């Protein structure tokens, strides 16, 4: 196969990013892995004129007993994907949100049939780190399309064409879109009927060579967290107080929120604990913005040119509200998890992966997490619990937001 | 018989090119005899003028070595993988029966030099006489003081090790450097014949190692620590001088001692050395950190040693609270028993909490086990799980801590205030505010409250900030057991909302002891200037 030529945005040097330390039981799992990976040329050994390397993690992946190479290649994508998406970039589809139910499967195994650039292979170093520098680390290149590179799926987008033509038009109402490693498709039928599809396009792959290892999302389901004023029979001083600072601070994302005839009840120094009754000038003006609220957020569009952020807060009793957004006050969605009852680092680590799925599914692209923890504590025990094949971009909020939570 | 590392210098840079500094005729004859003789074994080349390139050679019994100054070279050399900087831990180290030191002699010249990059290598003996021309030479091998050597001698080195370790998957063979340390736990005999076997090894491919000339088992004088049979230790270490970097070195000796000593202190004496830059200058001894020497001192007169680790028992980390932001572990597998020691300092910041602390020591711990061992340590902490429990249960921010079981050894780590999650009824409800003028640098603070009561009190030298806070502080002290603060401050209600258990802030530590008298506070927070009765009445009088 001919290899399509691969370059590095101009004025970038390749990644040389340090590796974090693993675990005695991950390091032996990835020298295993990558010591196969060698006999079938996919990777090779390099010699130390390869300054390089991008770090390299074990995964379970839910696999019970299997170990996953994960490769973290945010530094490489971000020094060749930005060129590689406007050369060779995939588009998305705006009807897979409206699908019924979407399912997502690995399409890894593909990439590794089609060559890369002998120019670019330097680039795809990493390291099989050792514990207390008793030796050397081993050292590799890939002689292939990394499961993890960007460029990897843009390169093999015609192969997979061709592939899932016959299926497609077989299934001409079935949506799939291809993410970096991964295959989302949609469907509106029976989950039945879904699944015994899912199946059908898994063989259809598997006679092509396409190997599919051995969730289901439900895009229709989906709805925003709408803001909520509190419903109550008396008020207290702290409870108006309380309406005013939220009545207040939703002001920014919502025009028309009106605090004047709330606050002239507060008109006065009164103890927190007194009970006061609402003015109708009031009590209509708390209605009034409760009808503000209850209307979906108008007027916010993607902007494709713009990163996503992400906010993520950590409400008690295991659930967690989060804000996707490209403005400060500007909210693509928002919502709220619950954990089905786990430690609070499993389940920020359970939240950002939904997250990045669904900003995946509605928007093609990954948005960047504030996450609020300790970034040495995120770094030893995120890949613990992490089941993605791909890893979003991420920041450290070490402040607190002291302003109240106001999402549930 | 080695194969080259293919070499390339930096894109837009070009090879070498600097001029000979005349030198005695002594060493230029002594140059001369060094050269012959490696000229003889393949080492070096002599060439002619067609290159271009020259980099400066020097001469320095007991002696009278090459040297050769590459740093242009160096400069415009490709970068490489470096090598590992960390050096392996004692404490990681499993015990073997035998285990030797087979240093690699005349190591890099042993490897070749890519042909291609060998013309950038290339120096001039200085002539005798200033009228002839100098000899001319270039490297075949890998010359000692360039950039690439240390990597390409590693690499070289793993190639050659590769097959011998398959052959013998129960021999250990470490590589530092020149020297390879291998250990196994074969009977005395066939660790000797493998020894052997490994030394002709490496001599196929033009490595030379002592044969019988082993460095001693007890005497392992390694990167200063003491490796015996049983156990390590670290080097003796001296220590009065009081220079600013006589109490530098001081404070690296007390910290490399900390690895396995327990209980030693630096916190007094760095706090000494706060950016004097003036190594020359002394700095006044205080009794504070002039008994801390004292008490260092009493410790390094107790010999201690660590024990080496073993992979079917646990790994146990115990932290101890010593004095205020400092932290102390041990970390064992036997119950006495110490594999190491360490100390955490609290990270720079104010408004610290010592749960907060703790588990940032927990975590430091955890990657440095994974470093060492390989795996994350079971821990023994002096905190309850019922604080445990309620700081996290309640901390905005995700935390986990691993395993571990509550140690009963005071100081225990606890939560000193907790403030209340509703408005306490039957309590005074404080309105407090500040204000103060940038330029003037002055301003006031005070409250206004249900029951009538009211105060202003003149402030200079502050930031607004510093009147909120002040403010709070006001109503703490003019208030009863009972109290219902509100402010309008984000700043204010932030640094109280996150538990500091202390600070460098006179204000806010006033603040804290004001907060653990009382039986319960509740603070609330409104918006400014948007008309709330109480702020409003409050923001008037402080400002105006
Ligand atoms: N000089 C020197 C030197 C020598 C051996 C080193 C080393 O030696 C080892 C090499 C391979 C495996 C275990 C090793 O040491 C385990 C601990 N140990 C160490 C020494 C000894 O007598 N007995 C013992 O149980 C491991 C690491 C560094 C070493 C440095």
């Amino acid at each position: 196969i001919e290899t399509v030529p691969v370059k590095l945005k101009p004025g970038m040097d390749g990644p040389k990013v340090k590796q974090w330390p693993l675990t005695e039981e991950k390091i032996k799992a990835l020298v295993e892995i990558c010591t196969e990976m060698e006999k079938e040329g996919k990777i090779s050994k390099i010699g130390p004129e390869n300054p390089y390397n991008t770090p390299v993690f074990a995964i379970k992946k839910k696999d019970s007993t299997k170990w996953r190479k994960l490769v973290d290649f945010r530094e490489l994508n971000k020094r060749t994907q930005d060129f590689w998406e406007v050369q060779l970039g995939i588009p998305h589809p705006a009807g897979l949100k409206k699908k019924k139910s979407v399912t997502v499967l690995d399409v890894g195994d593909a990439y590794f049939s089609v060559p890369l650039d002998e120019d670019f292979r330097k680039y795809t170093a990493f390291t099989i780190p050792s514990i207390n520098n008793e030796t050397p680390g081993i050292r590799y290149q890939y002689n292939v399309l990394p499961q993890g590179w960007k460029g990897s799926p843009a390169i093999f987008q015609s192969s997979m064409t061709k592939i899932l033509e016959p299926f497609k038009k077989q299934n001409p109402d079935i949506v799939i879109y291809q993410y970096m490693d991964d295959l989302y498709v949609g469907s509106d039928l029976e989950i039945g009927q879904h699944r015994t599809k899912i199946e059908e396009l898994r063989q259809h792959l598997l006679r092509w060579g396409l190997t599919t290892p051995d969730y289901e999302l439900h895009p229709d389901k989906w709805t925003v967290q709408p803001i909520v004023l509190p419903e109550k029979d008396s008020w207290t001083v702290n409870d108006i107080q309380k309406l005013v600072g939220k009545l207040n601070w939703a002001s920014q994302i919502y025009p028309g929120i009106k605090v004047r005839q709330l606050s002239k009840l507060l008109r006065g120094t009164k103890a927190l604990t007194e009970v006061i009754p609402l003015t109708e000038e009031a009590e209509l003006e708390l209605a009034e913005n409760r009808e503000i609220l209850k209307e979906p957020v108008h007027g916010v569009y993607y902007d494709p040119s713009k990163d996503l952020i992400a906010e993520i807060q950590k409400q008690g009793q295991g659930q967690w509200t989060y804000q996707i957004y490209q403005e400060p006050f500007k909210n693509l969605k928002t919502g709220k998890y619950a954990r089905m009852r786990t430690n609070d680092v499993k389940q920020l680590t359970e939240a950002v992966q939904k997250i990045t799925t669904e900003s995946i599914v509605i928007w093609g692209k990954t948005p960047k997490f504030k996450l609020p923890i300790q970034k040495e504590t995120w770094e030893t025990w995120w890949t613990e619990y992490w089941q993605a094949t791909w890893i979003p971009e991420w920041e450290f909020v070490n402040t607190p937001p002291l302003v109240k939570l106001w999402y549930q | 018989p080695i194969e080259t590392v293919p070499v390339k210098l930096k894109p837009g840079m070009d090879g070498p090119k600097v001029k000979q500094w005349p030198l005695t005729e002594e060493k230029i004859k002594a140059l001369v005899e060094i050269c012959t003789e490696m000229e003889k074994e393949g080492k070096i080349s002599k060439i002619g003028p067609e290159n271009p390139y020259n980099t400066p050679v020097f001469a320095i019994d007991s002696k009278w070595r090459k040297l050769v100054d590459f740093r242009e070279l160096n400069k415009r050399t490709q970068d490489f993988w470096e090598v590992q900087l960390g050096i392996p831990h004692p404490a990681g180290l499993k015990k073997k029966k035998s285990a030797t030191v087979l240093d690699v002699g005349d190591a890099y010249f042993s490897v070749p030099l890519d042909e291609d990059f060998r013309k950038y290598t290339a120096f001039t003996i200085p002539s005798i006489n200033n009228e002839t021309p100098g000899i001319r030479y270039q490297y075949n091998v890998l010359p000692q003081g360039w950039k690439g050597s240390p990597a390409i001698f590693q690499s070289s080195m793993t190639k050659i090790l590769e097959p011998f370790a398959a052959q013998n998957p129960d021999i250990v063979i470490c590589q530092y450097m020149d020297d390879l340390y291998v250990g196994s736990d074969l009977e005395i005999g066939q660790h000797r014949t493998k020894i052997e076997e490994l030394r002709q090894h490496l001599l196929r491919w033009g490595l030379t190692t002592p044969d019988k000339k082993h460095q001693k088992e007890p005497p392992f004088l390694w990167m200063g620590y003491e490796l015996h049979p049983d156990k390590w230790t670290v080097q003796p270490i001296v220590l009065d001088s009081w220079t600013v970097n006589d109490i530098q070195k001081l404070v690296g000796k007390l910290n490399w001692a900390s690895q396995i000593y327990p209980g030693i202190k630096v916190r007094q004496l760095s706090k000494l050395l706060r950016g004097t830059k003036a190594l020359t200058e002394v700095i006044p001894l205080t009794e504070e950190a002039e008994l801390e020497l004292a008490e260092n001192r009493e410790i390094l007169k107790e010999p201690v040693h660590g024990v080496y680790y073993d992979p079917s028992k646990d790994l146990i980390a115990e932290i101890q609270k010593q004095g205020q932001g400092q932290w102390t572990y041990q970390i064992y597998q036997e119950p006495f028993k110490n594999l190491k020691t360490g100390k955490y300092a609290r990270m720079r910041g104010a408004h610290t909490n010592d749960v907060k602390q703790l588990t940032e020591a927990v975590q430091k711990i955890t990657t440095e086990s994974i470093v060492i061992w390989g795996k994350t340590p079971k821990f023994k902490l002096p905190i309850q799980k019922e604080t445990w429990e309620t700081w996290w249960t309640e901390y905005w921010q995700a935390t986990w801590i691993p395993e571990w079981e509550f140690v009963n050894t005071p100081p225990l780590v606890k939560l000193w205030y907790q403030l209340e999650k509703e408005p306490i009824v039957g309590a005074e409800t404080f309105y407090v505010d500040g204000a103060a003028n940038r330029e003037t640098k002055l301003g006031k603070a005070g409250y206004v409250t249900n029951k009538g009561r009211q105060k202003v009190v003149p402030l200079t030298n502050t930031t607004n900030q510093k009147t909120e806070l002040q403010a709070i502080y006001l109503a703490l002290q003019d208030s009863g057991l009972e109290v219902n603060i509100v402010t309008d401050s984000q700043y204010a209600l932030g640094i109280i909302q996150a538990q500091p258990d202390k600070s460098e802030s006179e204000l806010v530590n006033q603040i804290i002891e004001q907060l653990i008298k009382k039986e319960k506070v509740y603070l609330a927070w409104v918006p400014a200037h948007k008309g709330i009765g109480g702020n409003e009445q409050v923001d008037k009088l402080v400002s105006a």
